[PDB]
């Protein structure tokens, strides 16, 4: 006779528990990232800001030189 | 299906999740729990169908 029937050794086994990764870092890890960032953002901003005040200087000097003809 | 069995539910083992709070999270681990149990319960049934009429 022929009918549904599983195989002579069976189904193989089938997983049926919860399997989460748990990945990423740690989080002194993302928080070191974090203060570096802020660190290294400030000191750029520290310069330019500096070089954007000498600019302004040189052009006040300027106006105050062109001041008299007008 | 554990208390007053019906027709081939005695045997098969499987296992019955039970909330702690009674709020709606509860119920939907308990309903998550409950398709893994039902996964279980159909490779249980996969592995052990006899031949014969029907």
């Amino acid at each position: 006779v022929k009918q549904d029937m599983p195989p002579v050794g069976g189904y193989g086994p089938i997983d049926y528990k919860r399997n989460l990764p748990r990945r990423g870092l740690s989080g002194y890890s993302m928080f070191a990232v974090g203060i570096g960032a802020l660190l290294f953002g400030y000191w750029s901003m520290m310069r330019w800001n500096r070089e954007r005040r000498r600019l302004q200087i040189e052009d006040f000097e300027a106006r105050i030189a062109l001041m008299p003809l007008l | 299906r554990k208390t007053q069995p019906y027709d081939v539910y005695d045997q098969v083992e499987f296992d019955v999740p039970i909330g702690s709070r009674g709020d709606c999270y509860d119920r939907y681990l308990c309903r998550v729990e409950e398709m893994r149990q039902s996964i279980r319960i159909i490779s249980q049934c996969l592995n052990k169908m006899p031949p014969g009429e029907i």
